[PDB]
Parts: structure tokens; sequence; C-alpha cells
């Protein structure tokens, strides 16, 4: 049925944790109620312990378990409650709830179940190995957390095992605390934390998590705890794989709801304790007071304070909680006033004059707090304010008894731990910012400091004094007896709950809502009391599972959601869809009334002083009123202030601006309510300002983006800009910095300067040296950036990071965060940015980033390249980039039209013996081949076809070829293709369709020279690749085998842009060559993707522009639909782990009934994907989808596998590919999907050229990949996308083709750009060009330098300078310039190869082959090899040396290094017979010289590095060689 | 100044200088035909009107090239801001004109500034600028070189372009007395010329090397034989915070004022 809204107003619960749901409340045994003028006063005695069961002993550490005792040292005995459960806490899994009384001694059960993680992890030969297991500890106070970690690394320190806070900002500290274990943190940061994703990459290793003082869930936090819990526990039923809950509370009914809750079993897991087990005995005194008139109450409760503290004068400790900062010393006095005023009655606190020692009161005397008017008397004072250490100097004077009156706040209680006799808490009452008034604290407040009272051990029993308002008298009996309901405020966060859920993406549409707020603990309330939450019985009853309800519920969230533009959720389909908005707000905690505040709010024009006013417009604020008596100080204030308010008069927003300009500008206030509501505004800025920041600089708009990002770091850094960034490092005295302000010397002006220079600025050159350090510590880039023009569209930038700074972790720390962003001519808009991070090891490594930007009709004079500390103020590097000199590309002719024909039918080759290896298989060619045709057919004529790949060139080839089989019974073709899998590929389907049908032998070329030469000649069609016809056809004035070929085949010739390219464009080239020389015709027919230039390739090859077709990338038989999809997420784990789910969604939308592949950038990542892929269709409720055969079927199948988990992802359906895999199990996995069986494949990358298998959808999951050699990631290469995508065609049926490219925020734009227009291609042969000039001069090509810029001639080099000269960077358009840029090229590039001795240059014109470079070009070998060979090689050397200089080989450097590659090789590099000099172990160099070794001595290794071993193995034998030369 | 309350008001006021951006007006007035015509790009112009301020003049030096085949029109392409301060009727900026690579292809063409009060004449402290400029430097051409005024209306922005004429550059050479009435000042030493808006062509901006343009916050820091270098990079905002150090230096504090309210709550990371 539709859903109806409802109002949330009305149906939340205002005074949360004041709450008090039930209406009735209890006495204990023996209490009563005595009531006195203005106050009633009521007490109860203290509880009587439950008498030991029958043969119910106390277990000491000795008889549990041998492991766990280890850190329990200094106590002898276990506490009767944790005695009580210690056997479930180590011996079941089983879900724990525990309610016991305060001081019961809770946190030592937890740790139990903590050991018993610890050691489900051990090993014999090592202990606690830590990279299984992670465990979160959730405590509800900072302090508490604090100190935990500070006792709980000292304890668990026996093991070595390292437990830390989690106050990381996220980016900083992750790589830091992912090698930290049992992370203890407040429930919040968890709950950001996990919404950023920082916990994504944590989970999965967590198998227990920790609530402790969970009945934190009753406070206004509540709903946090609610959201947790919920999450964890609904993750569980996806993931099925389980963790252990451990909950800790106060003694409280409703706890079998939070057992429910916690999805712990009534029957084993459930512990419940009465207040009986307290360990001190509590006898409870409550005063409330009756008087109205606030004035007279503050007097009587001073006089009850008096006479209940002279009550306990004698002999006896009392503790005072009063919730003022300053009141703490202002209780104080007051007594002591009235005990002069007693005249000297109430003194003598001691047992004599000199006994009990006053002489320790006495002697310590001088101190930092007004403790030295205090300190002569009994009393004195604690609090954080006043004094540092002092504080542990008081606490070790109370723990002794030297004062028996202590005045303090609950920073005491929570803090660390000391109790007291009797204490004492005055007035209950608050002042809370976030409330805008006054409010009784909390439950866990007063629960926390009344459960101080009476000492463990010097103490019989303990009392305590609440004294509060009469009204609220009923509300702390509920609580301190178990009176009290637990309930959940869930309903008034439920709008920004839903919002993190969505952004999560753990929430597609309303079902799924429904789903998760089954999971909360106000779903089990809203069951179990439907009467308080706002259900009839009746509608009740009408609806019992409260589907309805959760479904009108979630509804308003999503309205409001939806209003806000949080989400786009229409009511038809019930989906959500999040926007940026929405993850910026979800990111920050903002809450979803502030963001449309920003929404509407924010623009681009805005100044410092409006974007002020926007922030104190924030809804998080609402609240904050202002008050008469400081209205004197703000306007103080208000003209004391730097950026102008005045837009504002007195109102809310004045205050609060007025309030983070006191705070930034560092300004102490006179009122105490100012600076309560000061901090509040303070703490809550850093993530407003920031999600300020994040929108503003995701829509783009430069100016507002570096305003508020300078804002957040001057309240992070609690400074303007104006003052000097060596205040960031607060090691700095503070006298030296000022005195550095006063005289006015530019910051950056100092790295000029020595040590001396610097101290005579400031006439002070003591510090001279000292501060030259900090100038030197502070964060310096300095960049380079190289810029060619792509298109007239398109500039690449290529930005070189050096780091100019001296790094200090315990300054820097783990990592340093930077933006850069490249901004437009007026520095107005910005064009591109990226989130650049860089390590602790890589400081003084150059880093390279690459990126595209665009440019514009009006070409501008420049642009910006602006780089900026995250964290780090004043800390900035700009970089002009001047386009004066810039000559963009000439534009692009329209691709040629794409004609309506008569669609061509097999018929049209009047060979029969033809037909047939068409005829059934396709009964038409399409729009492309048959537009072709008659040019490639019926036409001797060179042809150009270029069409995006898909579009079936192939045969567009074949045509060629079978007019030249017509033409001769023996004629002759090589066909060539830049990758030998492609190659291998192509030969396949040639061998069957040629020699098989036709009887035209047909041969595949190789590595080796002779056999190769055999193999031609004896073919009509040789297909090779690039390189093997190269040292092959180098030499062809001797080979007559090269000369008499007919046909001449280039397919992927765009291909040329990427390396090995200059290769194939050499071939092409000679092979142009060489028609020229023999006089006869060599036809030659290329074949590329769409090519914008195009018209280039056409004339270098040599076709008429009649016969060239170039296609645009829309005309394919098959459409595609192509959608690009953006992460945000730059940590690439992150990344990569966050795109999972959208993976099993794309399916399950695009193509659910369909084929689909799936790319990945690991060899490993290819298995955990598909598993993934299987783990999230279990979550649909529709398991094994993707099979369309029974399991009896896929026996036969499964019979040839090895890889016993590759069995379970095809027995789902899915099933994967990579290196690894025999070509039988690879052979069979494509068997299966081909022939429908399996629905989905994930592929590793690699296998994206070799595959012959296509599908209907695919997606390519994170474009990037690992390259260890420089420690980076980089993204694929852009042809390899193209294939990737050209992977979905399936022509024969689908009407459409689908893919879905999941990538990088940085990298979006450009495949946006590059995917859909036709592609433009480069020439590189300018960079590699000495091989073959030295090359081509052996074969006497070139005799003379002349002959050289000739041969330039001849290259596709030639046609592209002019076209683009600036991508060659040659500066003119002209013809001299164009000359002089070619002369200079041959002048270097034979300089160059003279030097290397390769050729001997004479008179300056003529040139000779020499020595070297014979034997080079022999054995097709890098000329700088054989020189680092001649420079190397002496006469002593011997196989130890011959080793490590064969290895340094140039094309053993192609070899690459993988995830974690420096310690593998460091462990196979200890066991080799030849160990290495001080070797890195990220160089191939090493990694080639240790597999090399490791063949030797027939060390089998693992098959990843083994494939590697063969691939240097079969190029090796010829370097060898060359040494013996 | 009264460099205080004088500083804030002006400061939020300038604030809404993007205002104006979109309303302009250009002297139309007869034209001389036998002289050249200056085409100022719009973008440097926006820029250049939001960095300033209602009070204090500021001035940049004009960078361009006549378009191929058509030597009478001169596109200025570029403006280059120097380290400089204003007053309401004059601005001070140093003897060294600019030097840089980018600006090497390109000849200058004079300069523009921002003039807070509109009067109809070239005021006597310009054409003696101009002139002394054009004395020290023969770089600049008397012909080719111009001064653009471009003045604050209500709401708006209005600008006109003046050539020195022979007379005018001579009283300006001689001219001592800085006072809005020298002696011997006369309508005949200035004329006006023919420029235009463009949405054409992007001009851009050159800035100080090792500081920014915007000496107006410290005057003592500023002299005529001050030499600087320069960089490809936009102009900084009048009241931006880099140009007014003096402000934000400005705090005298002890440490232990943290020590109140030491109660710390956090709880968020």
């Amino acid at each position: 049925a539709p859903r109806q809204v409802l109002d949330l107003e009305d149906l939340v619960f205002t005074q949360g944790s004041h709450f008090m749901a039930n209406k009735r409340c209890q006495l204990p045994d023996g209490s009563f109620r005595r009531q006195r003028k203005g106050y009633e006063e009521v007490h109860v005695p203290a509880l009587k312990p439950k008498p030991f069961g029958s043969e119910e002993q106390l277990l000491p550490v000795e008889k549990l378990p041998k492991y766990a005792q280890a850190g329990f040292e200094g106590f002898k005995t276990l506490n009767r409650i944790q005695s009580k459960l210690y056997r479930a806490a180590l011996e079941t899994d089983e879900n724990l709830l525990l309610c016991a009384p305060t001081g019961a001694g809770k946190t030592n059960v937890a740790l139990m179940c903590m050991l018993r993680e610890i050691g489900k992890h051990i090993n014999m030969d090592g202990t606690i190995n830590v990279d299984d297991f992670k465990i979160i500890y959730i405590a509800p106070m900072r302090s508490l957390v604090q100190e935990m970690v500070g006792s709980f690394g000292k304890r668990l320190a026996t093991y070595g095992i390292t437990v830390a806070e989690l106050t990381g900002d996220h980016q900083l500290c992750k790589e830091e605390i992912s090698a930290t274990q049992i992370i203890v943190c407040t429930p919040e940061k968890w709950d950001i934390i996990t919404r950023k994703g920082g916990e994504r990459t944590y989970t999965q290793l967590v198998r227990l998590i920790i609530l402790d003082e969970i009945h934190l869930l009753h406070d206004d936090r509540g709903p946090v705890l609610e959201a947790l819990v919920a999450r964890a526990i609904r993750n569980i039923e996806m993931t099925q794989e389980d963790v252990r809950l451990i909950g800790l509370s106060a003694t409280l009914p409703n706890y079998e709801d939070v057992a429910t809750f916690l999805r712990v079993d009534p029957a084993k897991g459930l512990f419940y304790f009465d207040n009986s087990f307290r360990p001190v005995p509590l006898e409870q005194t409550y005063v409330g007071i009756t008087e109205k008139k606030a004035i007279k109450r503050f007097q009587i409760m001073n006089e009850i304070v008096y006479e209940k503290i002279m009550e306990h004068a004698g002999k006896n400790q009392v503790l005072v909680f009063v919730h003022s900062r300053k009141e703490t010393g202002k209780t104080a006095r007051a007594i002591r006033d009235m005990c002069l005023e007693k005249d000297t009655l109430g003194l003598f606190l001691r047992e004599g004059s000199a006994s009990t020692e006053v002489l320790r009161t006495e002697a310590e005397q001088c101190k930092n707090l007004e403790l030295k008017d205090l300190l002569p008397y009994g009393f004195a004072i604690h609090h954080a304010g006043m004094t540092r250490v002092d504080r542990t100097l008081v606490e070790d004077l109370f723990a002794d008894k030297h004062i028996q009156v202590l005045v303090s706040t609950a920073t005491l209680a929570w803090g660390v731990n000391l109790p007291a006799h009797t204490v004492i808490i005055k007035g209950t009452q608050v002042y809370s910012p976030e409330k805008g008034r006054w409010t009784e604290l909390g439950a866990l407040d007063i629960l926390q400091m009344l459960g101080r009272a009476g000492r463990p051990q010097y103490d019989t029993k303990g009392e305590g004094i609440l004294i509060t308002s009469h009204g609220e008298l009923q509300y702390y009996l509920s609580l301190l007896n178990q009176q009290l309901p637990i309930e959940s405020q869930m309903v008034s966060k439920l709008p920004d709950m839903l919002n993190a859920e969505i952004v999560l993406g753990n929430v597609q549409n309303a079902k799924d809502a429904v789903n998760w707020l089954g999971y909360a603990y106000l779903y089990i309330r809203m069951l179990r009391s439907p009467t308080l939450y706002g259900i009839s019985h009746d509608d009740l009853k009408g609806d019992p599972l409260l589907d309805q309800r959760r479904l009108d519920l979630v509804h308003t969230a999503a309205l409001m959601l939806d209003k806000n533009n949080l989400v786009k959720y229409d009511k038809k389909t019930g989906n959500f869809q999040v926007t940026e908005l929405g993850r910026i707000a979800s990111h920050y905690y903002i809450t979803n009334d502030t963001v449309q505040t920003y929404n509407q709010l924010l623009k681009p024009t805005l100044s410092e002083i409006e974007l002020f006013r926007v922030f104190s417009l924030s809804s998080e604020f609402k609240n904050i009123t202002v008050r008469e008596e400081e209205k004197l100080e703000l306007q103080k204030l208000l003209e004391r202030v730097p950026i102008p308010v005045k837009e504002s008069i007195e109102e809310p927003s004045a205050k609060i601006n007025v309030l983070l300009q006191a705070f930034i500008s560092q300004l102490k206030l006179e009122g105490f309510a100012l600076m309560a509501d000061m901090v509040y505004v303070t703490q809550s800025a850093g993530r407003l300002m920031r999600a300020i920041f994040e929108i503003v600089l995701n829509r783009g708009w430069a100016q507002l983006t570096d305003k508020t990002l300078n804002l957040c770091k001057m309240i992070d850094k609690r400074m303007w800009q104006s003052m000097c960034p060596l205040r960031q490092f607060r090691k700095l005295p503070e006298e030296v910095v000022k005195k550095i302000e006063k005289k006015n010397f530019p910051f950056e002006r100092l790295y000029d300067l020595n040590h001396n220079e610097i101290g005579e600025l400031i006439r002070m050159p003591k510090m001279g040296k000292t501060i030259h350090k900090y100038v030197h510590l502070f964060p310096k880039l300095e960049l380079s950036v190289h810029l060619q023009p792509i298109t007239r569209s398109t500039l690449k930038v290529e930005l070189t990071i050096t780091p100019d700074f001296q790094w200090d972790e315990k300054v820097h720390g783990s990592s340093e965060a930077f933006w850069i962003l490249v901004e437009d001519v007026d520095s107005e808009v910005i064009l591109h940015h990226e989130y650049f991070l860089l390590k602790a090891k890589y400081a003084q490594d150059e880093h390279l980033i690459t990126f595209f930007v665009p440019v514009f009709e009006p070409l501008p004079p420049q642009y910006f390249i602006r780089v900026v500390s995250d964290r780090w103020l004043s800390c900035e590097t700009q970089l002009p980039v001047s386009f004066r000199h810039l000559i963009l590309p000439e534009k692009y002719p329209p691709p040629t039209e794409l004609l309506d024909l008569q669609p061509l039918p097999v018929s049209a080759l009047r060979n029969s013996a033809f037909e047939s290896l068409y005829q059934d298989k396709f009964p038409f060619f399409n729009p492309i081949q048959t537009q072709v045709f008659n040019t490639v057919y019926n036409s001797d004529d060179n042809v150009f076809v270029g069409a995006p790949t898909g579009s079936g060139k192939t045969i567009c080839a074949e045509f060629a070829i079978l007019r030249m089989l017509l033409q001769s019974s023996e004629g002759r073709c090589v066909y060539i293709t830049p990758m030998e899998a492609l190659a291998e590929q192509v030969y396949m389907d040639w061998y069957e369709k040629f020699q098989d049908r036709l009887n035209k032998k047909v041969v595949l070329l190789t590595g080796e020279t002779s056999t190769d030469l055999k193999l031609l000649g004896k073919g009509n069609i040789i297909i090779s690749t690039p390189e093997k016809w190269d040292i092959l056809s180098r030499r062809w004035k001797q080979r007559k085998n090269v000369q008499n070929i007919n046909l001449f085949v280039v397919d992927e010739v765009h291909l040329i842009g990427g390396e090995n390219g200059p290769v194939l464009e050499v071939i092409c080239s000679r092979m142009r060559y060489i028609s020229s020389q023999i006089e006869r015709p060599i036809r030659i027919v290329a074949l590329s993707s769409s090519l914008s230039n195009a018209k280039d390739v056409a004339h270098w090859l040599g076709c008429s522009a009649t016969s060239t077709f170039n296609f645009h990338p829309n005309v394919r038989p098959v459409p595609l639909e192509l959608h690009i999809q953006g992460f945000n997420i730059s940590h690439t784990q992150t990344r990569l782990l966050s795109m999972a789910k959208p993976v099993y969604h794309a399916i399950t939308k695009h193509s659910p009934k369909k084929p689909v592949i799936v790319f990945v950038p690991s060899r490993k990542q290819t298995r955990l994907t598909a598993i993934d892929i299987l783990t999230t269709c279990a979550a649909d409720i529709q398991r094994q989808r993707f099979l369309h055969c029974t399991e009896k079927d896929l026996i036969p199948y499964l019979e040839k596998l090895s890889d016993s988990t590759l069995k379970e992802t095809l027995l789902n359906g899915v099933g994967y590919l990579h290196e690894g895999l025999s070509p039988m199990e690879r052979r069979l996995v494509e068997q299966l999907f081909s022939s429908g069986a399996i629905q989905v494949v994930v592929a590793s990358r690699s296998l994206c050229w070799g595959m012959n298998v296509a599908a209907h959808l695919v997606i390519i999951m994170d474009t990037q990949y690992y390259n260890g050699k420089i420690h980076a990631y980089v993204d694929y290469p852009i042809y390899d996308v193209l294939q990737m995508v050209g992977h979905a065609n399936r022509p024969l049926q689908d009407d459409e083709g689908r893919c879905v490219i999941m990538c990088q925020g940085s990298k979006k734009d450009f495949f946006k750009k590059f995917l859909y227009e036709p592609l433009p291609v480069e020439s590189h042969l300018d960079h590699c060009m000495h091989d073959h000039f030295n090359a081509e001069i052996v074969t006497k090509t070139i005799e003379n330098k002349q002959d050289a810029v000739d041969y330039l001639t001849w290259t596709f080099l030639y046609r592209r300078m002019t076209q683009n000269p600036n991508y060659y960077n040659l500066q003119g358009i002209s013809h001299r310039h164009l000359s002089d840029h070619l002369s200079e090229l041959v002048e270097q590039t034979l300089s160059d190869l003279e030097q290397s001795k390769c050729i001997s240059i004479e008179d300056e014109m003529d040139v000779a082959p020499l020595n070297l470079g014979m034997i080079a070009a022999y054995y097709y070998i890098n000329y700088t090899t054989i020189e680092l060979f001649s420079m190397s090689l002496n006469a002593k050397t011997k196989v130890r040396g011959l080793i490590e200089i064969i290895s340094n080989a140039a094309e053993y450097e192609n070899i690459p290094i993988r995830h974690h590659e420096d310690n593998l090789l460091r462990q196979l590099a200890q066991k080799v017979p030849h160990k290495l000099n001080n070797p890195k172990f990220n160089d191939p160099h090493v990694k080639t010289n240790l597999l090399l070794q490791a063949h030797l001595s027939r060390m089998q290794l693992s098959a990843e590095l083994q494939s590697d071993t063969e691939e240097i193995l079969s190029k090796a034998i010829r370097l060898i060689q060359a040494c013996v030369d | 100044f009264s460099s205080k309350t004088e500083w804030r008001v002006r400061a939020i006021s300038a604030a809404n200088l993007h205002l104006r951006t979109n309303h302009i007006y250009v002297s139309s007035d007869d034209i001389k035909e036998t002289g050249y015509t200056y085409i100022l790009p719009k973008n440097v112009l926006k820029k250049f009107i939001c960095i300033s301020d209602l009070r204090a003049q500021i001035a940049g030096y004009l960078y361009g090239v006549s378009p191929p085949d058509n030597p009478q029109v001169k596109e200025i392409r570029c403006i280059v801001m120097v380290p400089q301060w204003g007053t309401h009727q004059t601005v001070h900026l140093p003897g060294q004109l600019p030097q840089h690579e980018y600006l090497k292809e390109m000849e200058p063409l004079g300069w523009i500034h921002t003039q807070p009060n509109e009067s109809p004449q070239l005021s006597p402290q310009d054409v003696t600028t101009h002139a002394k400029i054009m004395a020290d430097n023969p770089s600049w051409d008397g012909e080719k070189t111009i001064i653009i005024t471009c003045s604050f209306t209500p709401g708006s922005c209005t600008l006109t372009a003046y050539k020195l004429t022979p007379s005018g550059y001579e009283w300006g050479r001689q001219n001592t007395d800085k006072g809005n009435n020298p002696k011997g000042y006369l309508p005949s030493h200035y004329e006006r010329v023919q420029m235009l808006l463009s949405d054409r062509f992007l001009g851009f901006f050159m800035v100080p090397a090792q500081s920014s343009w915007n000496y107006n916050f410290m005057g003592v820091r500023h002299d005529p034989n001050m030499k600087y270098e320069l960089q490809l990079a936009n102009p900084k905002e009048f009241y931006h915070e880099v140009h007014r150090p003096s402000h934000f230096l400005n705090f005298a504090l002890l440490q232990e004022g943290e020590v109140y309210s030491a109660d710390r709550e956090d709880l968020y990371a």
C-alpha cells in the first residue's frame, strides 16, 4: 500500500536520557522519605550482598588458561562477577551482555573476551601474530578512552600487541593505525570513520567489537551506537562472516531488549546482576529542593552542603562534583570562610595539632593553582583548567588521605581512577550550548561520579549524596536503583542516519531501508512497547510486523532528504540516488538542514565577510542565542575582530561569528556562558567549514575554495595567516616568533639565509641554528611542468613534484597531504584538481603526476598550477603555465560519412570457395565492410580503414587477402599486429580460414631468425609482430623473400601511438622504401581504430583520400552504451573495495540476464571480485543466478581443475581468468562462458588483448595499476581501455552492447572526453631513434648524414612534426623550422651513436658502422646495452660479473615489480649463491640477477615469478653471445 | 585613511566589486581615424576591477601586439601588476618597468588605473606620470601608448582612454607640483582615443615574483628604486590576507588563557 507522511516532531522524546519512561518508581528495603522545609530528603541504606551459592568459589589467576594469565600481574584473584562469567568469556563465541553496577569491574570481563581472540591466532614459534585480527573497543567518554589506551598498553605489552586511541584524521593516520590492533574510540569517531570508509579497509579483519557503557543508548548520543551496531549486524548477514559483540551496561531494566538488539542468545549469552553486587555497598541520600525562587535556593543548597560536610568533618573523606569550571574553587573558600565564621569550629581536621600530617599540607605550599590559599587548611580543588602536573600532585595527595575534602568536576571521575569515602553531587544541572540552555546532566555523568563513592580497599561501605531539584528527584531514584527503561532517541536522527546508509550504498531503495531499520534498537522497542512509541494496539494488530510503520517511517526521512537535496528519490520506484551534497553531509556528520542552508547560501563570489555569516547560519547552532548580560562584552569583541561582521547586528549570527573569530584570534572571554558557547561553535566548526570546502571545491569555484581551506587551517591551528608559519611548530619560543613578526621579512626569504644570517635579523644570534631547523622543517615543494598539446581542445600536463623540505616524523608524521589544482586564467575557475599525498618513505623522491586540461576559444595567456598542503597553513607553491608560445594542432576534418548502402551479401565475390568460409557464419557484411568492399576487393590500391574496435576490419583485411589469392597461386602476404596475443588470436582463425579450406599454407613468425626465414616463402600468409619483422627485413636487401611480397597488412596501426610503436612505424616505413626500390608496387592495407588524424597516416602509407575510410566511433555494427562512474576515494584499496557493490548493481541494471565480463587491476583481484560478486549475490536473496545449467552438467568440466576456489566460483556461475591458470583451465572457463553456462567472468587486465570470448556488458573496475619501480599507481593505457570496451560486442544476437567504467575522480573527465571522440595518434620515433639509425647504417641504407635526413622523411614522425609541432618540441611550423629540426635530430643521434663507438663519422659528413654497432644490429640488442657491456666487461671478468653485467641489460628493465616485492626478492636473495652489494629490491636488474641464479640453482619458485624467469631466459642467449663477441 | 575603522568599511564594501563587473560603459567620442585603436579583453578588465578598492587607485601596465596584417589596432593581451600603492587621486608605482620572458613577444601599450571619482579629463597627476615614464623610457612610444582610466560609477564601472599630445608630454616632463591644479595645465595636453572591450580573446596577468603587488598596507616598504621580478599568475584581491600582514600579526596573548575551560570535550577524531 502507498505510504503516508508523518510528523517526526511530536514523535520524539525531548530531554532524552532524562526521559524516565516509567512514571512510577520503587523504594528499596529500609528506605524512608523525610521532608524538611523547602527540601524533601530521601534515604536508602546499603544493599545486602547475595550469599555465596553452594560450592561457588573465586577463580585465582592460576586455574584459567595458560596464555591469558600473562598481563594479569599484581592481581591474585578474580572478582566475583568476573569469576562468574569467565567461562562463557573464553569458551564461546556467543555474544555477551552483562548488566552489573558501577564498581563491579566490568572491563576485566571484556578484557578476557579480547584475550580469547588474541589467543585465536597464536603460533608455537611466534606468539600472537598480529596481521590476522583487529579489535574495536567503543567507550563513551574521551578521558576514559585516553586512560584506557594508557593502561591497556602497559598490560598487554607482555604480548607486544600495539593498542592505540583512534584520534586520527582519516588520511595521515590510516597507514599508521594499519599496524594497530585493539583500537579504542568513541562511538561517533567510529561512525564518521565508517561513513568515509576508513573502516572498510579494516573490516573482515574484525572478529570482536566491545560496546562499553552501552546504556548510552538512552542518551541523545544514543542513535550513534544504534547506527554502529545496526550496521555491524546488517552487514554480518550479507558477509556470513560473524563477529563477537560484548556489551557492558549499568544495571537497568530493558536488558533483554538490548540483548535482542545485540543478537545475544538470552539462554547462554545473557548476564544480569542487581545493585547488591557493587563491591563497596552504597547508602544513597537524595535531597530534592522545593524552592521555586532560585535566589533563596542558592542559599539553601549552600547550607545543605555545609551540614552534610560537617557531618563527615570527623574521620572520613568528602568529594564535591560541581559542574562549573571556576566554581570548583568558588565552592571551596565558602566552606573555608564558613569554618572561620564558625569561630574556628569545624577546624582541626586532624587528630591533634601536629598529628595526621598538617606539615604535609603546609610544606606543600607553592603551587600553580589557587591551592596556596586552601592547602594550609584542610581542603583543596581539582580540575583540568588551572594546572597540568599539580592535578597528579593533588591526586597523589588524596589517595594518601592528606586531604579529606576535595571539590572537583566530572572529568575527575571520568579520568584517572580514585574513589572517596563519601561523595556529594551539587545541583545536577549543567549548561548545554548545544541545547542553548541549562539542563540536568546525563545518565552516565552521575552514574560515573557516584560510582566513585567509597574505596575498594580502605573503606567499609560508601555513601553518596545527590542534591537536586525536587522535580527531578524521582528521576535520579529510577536510575541508581534499577527502575529506568532504556529507550531509543533514534527517531530524532532518523533522516541523518538514513542518508549515511544510502551514502555507503547499503540501502538502494525503500525496501532495503525498512530492512535496515528492522535492525535498530528502536525496532525492538517499537515492537515490545508500541504504546510508548506512538502505535495504538489496534493498528499494531493490523500490522504485526510493523512493515507498514517501518515503511511510513523512513518515508518521511526520504522526503526530508529529497527536499534538502541529499537524495533524489521518486515515490514510484522507491529507489534512492545519492548526491555529492549527500556524501559531503554524511562524511562530515553535518545535519541535512545545515547542508541545504549551505546549498542555497553558497555562491562563487562570496567574500570572507560573507563566508563567516553562512557558517553562522548552520542549523547545528539553531538554539544558540544572545543573552542581555553578555551583549556588553560581545560589542567589545565585535570591534576587535579582523573580519567585518557588520552585515549583522546582535542576533545569533553575530554572536556565533564574533565567537569563531575570537577563538581564531585567540581571545579570552569573561562570561562563562560565552566560553562554553564558543567552545561548541569552534569544535563543530571544523566539520562545518570542511564540508563547505568540499562542496565549494566540487563545484570548482577557485577563490572560495581557497578562502575556505584557509579558514579550515585557521581553525585547526588557531591563528590567522597573517601570523608567522613558524608558529605551527609549537616547539618554538613565543618571544622569538613575535620578534620575527616585529620586523617584516617575508617568510620565503628565510631559505636564502644560513644559520648566522637568520639570527642577524632579529639580533638574537643564539637562536640562529634552531630557527634554521624549523625553516627547513616547514614543508616545501618545488615543481616543474612539461606541457604538450594533444588536440585544439586539450593539453597534457606532466607535473614534477620535488620535495624541498627535511622530513621529521615527529613533525610531518607518517604522511603529508597536498591538493594540486590547476586554475584558469583569472584564478577564477578550477579546471582540474587532484589530491596528492607524499608518504614518509618518499620525501626526496620526485613524484610525476600526469593530467589533461581543456583550453577554450579565446586562447588565454596562461593557466596556473597551484599546490597547497591540506593541514599546513601558509604553505603553498604556484606555477604559472604560460601559453604565450603555444601552437595548437590543426583542427581535425570530419570522418568520412557512412553511406547508406544495400548491405552486401556474401554472394558478392563470384568465388564459391570463398563464399563458403562466410555464408554459414553471417548472412550479410556490415556497412563498414560493404562500404570498403569495392575498394579493397575489386581494386588494387592502398587503403586505410579506421573504425572503432568491434567494427569487423579483420575481414576487410581478408578481402585484400582474397584478391591477392585470385592474383597469383603462390602470391605472398605479410600481416602485422602490435600485440603478440592478438597475433596468435589471428593465426588460429586464419589457419582454418585459409590453410584448412583454401589449402594455402599459413604461418606465424617466432623468435629465431633461421626458423622464421624458413617459415616465410613456404607460406602464402605470414602473421607476425613488429619486432619479429624488424630484425628480419632490416637486412632485406639480401633476403629475396622479403622483397617478393604481394600484400602487406598493418592491423591496429593507431598503436603507433603507444610504446613499442616506433618499431611498428619503422617497419611500415621500411616496407614503403622497399616498394620504392623493387620497382613493383607492394599493396599496403592499414587498419586502425577511429583516428582523428587519419589523413596523416594515409598520406604516410600512400593512400589516396578517395580510398581512405576513417569512421567515427558512433559507427559500429552493434551500438554501444557507455557509462563512466566517478569515485572520489584516492586511496586505491578503499576505492577498489568500495566499487564492489556497484559491480553487482551494474550487472543487475544494465545486463541482468546476459553475459558479463569484468576487468580488474590485479592478477589476484580476479578471485576476490568473483567471490564478492557471489557474497553480495546472496544479499539479493537470489542465489546462483548466474548459473544457467544444473550442477550435474558442470561436473565433467570441474574434474579438470586444480584451483579449489575456482571450483566454487564456477559452481555458482562466475569463474575467473588470469596469469597463473593452466591453459586447460582457461579454455574450460571460456567454453563455459561462450556456451552460456556461466553468465559472468572476472578477468585480469592483462587478458584483455588475448581473449577470444566476447560479452554483452563489460565493467572496467578501477583503471589504475601498481608499479613497484617508482612505487606508485599508473593509469591504464588508453588503447587498452578501448580494447576492453570493444570486448562488449555480440553482433550475432544483441541489438546493443554495454560498458560501465568505474574510475577515480581525476580520471573521469579524461574518459568522458576521449572514449567518444576519434583518437589522435602521434609518433614516438623521435625518442626511440638510435637503434634504427645504427641498424640502418649497418645495412648501408644510411651511408652519410644526408641519407639519414632522407630516411627520416619516410616516417610518420616526418608527417606529424609540422601538424602539431609543440608536441615534438619543434618551435615553429615553417620550412626551415622543420628542416633545422630534422637536422639537429640526425646530428645528435649520430653524435650519440659515435660517442658510444657504434659508428664512425668521417669528415663530419659520412658514416660507417663499427664493431659494437655491428654486434648490436646483428643480435637486435639495444645500443646502450652493449655500450654498458663495453665499459663493464674487462680482462678479468668471470661468471659472477657476467651475471650482473648481462642483468643490467636494457631489455631486462621491461621486467616489472609487483605489490610488496621488496620483501619477496630479499627472501629469495638471502638463499642465492651470489649475494649483492647493497641491492635495491624494487630494481628489475637486481630481480633478473636473482631470478637467473634461481634458474641456475634449479630452485622452483612461484608461477608468478616463474613466468618472469621464462621471459628473461627467452632473450638471454643472444645477450650472452654478444658478450662472447 | 583612519587605519582602523576606515579599513573595514571599505573592506566589506570591496567584497561586492564583482557586481560592478557586469555593468560597464565605454567612452565613445570623436575618432581621430589616423590614430591607433585599442582592444581590451574583457576578462582582464573584470579581474582588474575585482582586485581594486574604491578609494586607493590601483594601476596596471598594458602589454599587447597588433594583429597580423592589421597594424592600426592594438590588442591588449596582458596586464602586469607591480609593487605599488595609491592615493584617492593618484598612484605611486616604482621606476623599474616590467622585465620578463613572456613579455618579450609584445610591446608596452601604457597603463590602466582605477579612479574613485569620475572626471571627464585626464588628471594632471596622470599626464605628469605618463610623461615622466616616457622621459625615462624610450621603450614607451609617445604615439603608441595610452592611459586607460577606469572610474567607479554608481553600481557600475566606466572607462575612457587617453593619449598625451606633445604639448602635454613636454608639460608633464617639466611638471613638479602634484596638486590637483598645477600651473600651466591644459586640456590641450591630452587626447581621447578609441578603445573597445572584447570577448573574442583572453588577456592574461603578470604579477610580482616574491611578493604580491599591493603595497598600500605597507608604505614604508615601497621605494621608487625598488626592483622586482615577475611570474605568470593572477593578482590577489586588495584586502587579501597577504597584503595585510600587520593585521594578522596582531596577537598579544598569553598561552595560559587556555587553562580556563580545560574541559576538552571532543569525541570526534
